[PDB]
């Protein structure tokens, strides 16, 4: 009663991970992301993978 | 009296009316950000002193 | 002498594919050769130029979070297959618009987009998206910009009109670089070592090219040392 018209507008919005956001496995290992590393910065094997 | 949803809307400029058609309705695939209009709503207001 | 040292020169580019690459400085002295690859591993696999789709125009379409029928990804998933567009445009262009157009039941690859002759398309096998009925037409344009690193649609500066969609794009060609350093063989000392890296990138950017556009920087940096001074 004593409305006259509703309009519902629907948004999308990607979210992309950065720090701050909580990451877990599924043994109870949870953690929040601290750093967005280069990927020059992160370890890397003898066939260079990163 | 009754709340009207239009493009008429006092005191916004037409950068803001850009995504809003003639029944002030934002456009579906607009990209729109914080403070962007997407209903133009006006309602009626009493004297104001 | 003790004071003077070897100059490492370049030998030998061994293409394996399109995709992977070897090549051989030599001679290097003790130790410099781990300084120089690593150097030369942190300058490419960090700045250097490429061609990256910024933005799509698909007609019809009004959202990447839409449907096209006849076609069984959504526009979502083709902004996602055009993403690994591997696009070498020629030198003194930092913008290109390159058309796909196709009708009739198949997969659409990259060897069906028509560009000026200033495009290469060196990954023609790259399928974009799936056309399920012989009645299914798509009609994309789609820009091809100049770049370094990765810059995000968000991070783009801002009119825009409603359809085109903008792609995050990662310029940067290489994806894999992998340095050894072994024993080399030169005239009767035993001393002079040998610097492998190995390149594992879109096929965009010729190996040769890269060590040189990756020296270029590390020596405009060192250039600041060199004349070190209070500024």
């Amino acid at each position: 009663p004593g409305v006259l018209k509703i309009v519902k507008v629907y948004l999308a919005v990607k979210r992309r991970i950065q720090p701050g956001d909580k990451m877990a496995g599924r043994h109870g290992n949870k953690g929040v992301i601290s750093k967005i590393n280069p990927v020059e910065d992160m370890p890397y094997d003898e066939n260079g993978q990163p | 009296g009754a709340e009207e949803i239009t493009a008429d809307i006092p005191n916004v400029g037409e950068a803001a009316l850009s995504k809003l058609d003639e029944s002030g309705i934002v456009y579906i695939g607009a990209e729109v950000k914080g403070g962007d209009i997407l209903v133009g709503k006006v309602t009626p207001k009493g004297e104001t002193q | 002498s003790v004071t003077e040292f070897l100059k490492p020169r370049l030998v030998d580019i061994e293409q394996i594919s399109t995709t992977h690459a070897k090549v051989t400085l030599e001679p290097l002295e003790r130790g410099f050769g781990h300084t120089l690859g690593n150097a030369l591993r942190r300058i490419l696999l960090s700045s250097m130029p490429g061609c990256a789709v910024t933005e799509v125009e698909i007609e019809g379409v009004l959202h990447e979070y839409s449907t096209k029928e006849g076609v069984q990804e959504d526009i979502l998933e083709i902004l996602l297959n055009l993403k690994g567009l591997a696009v070498r445009v020629a030198e003194g262009k930092d913008e290109v618009f390159i058309t796909l157009n196709k009708s009739g039941s198949g997969p659409v690859v990259a060897g069906d987009i028509t560009h000026d002759g200033d495009v290469e398309i060196v990954n023609p096998e790259h399928v974009i998206c799936h056309l399920t009925s012989d009645n299914a037409a798509i009609a994309m344009r789609i820009k091809v910009e100049r770049g370094r690193g990765y810059v995000p649609a968000s991070a783009r500066i801002h009119e825009r009109p409603i359809g085109r969609l903008l792609v995050d794009a990662t310029f940067s060609p290489v994806d894999k670089i992998a340095y050894s350093v072994e024993a080399a063989r030169v005239e009767q000392r035993t001393d002079l070592d040998k610097l492998v890296i190995d390149m594992e990138t879109n096929g965009t950017l010729e190996p040769e090219e890269a060590i040189r556009r990756a020296a270029t920087i590390l020596a405009e940096q060192l250039d600041a040392f060199v004349d070190l001074r209070d500024v």
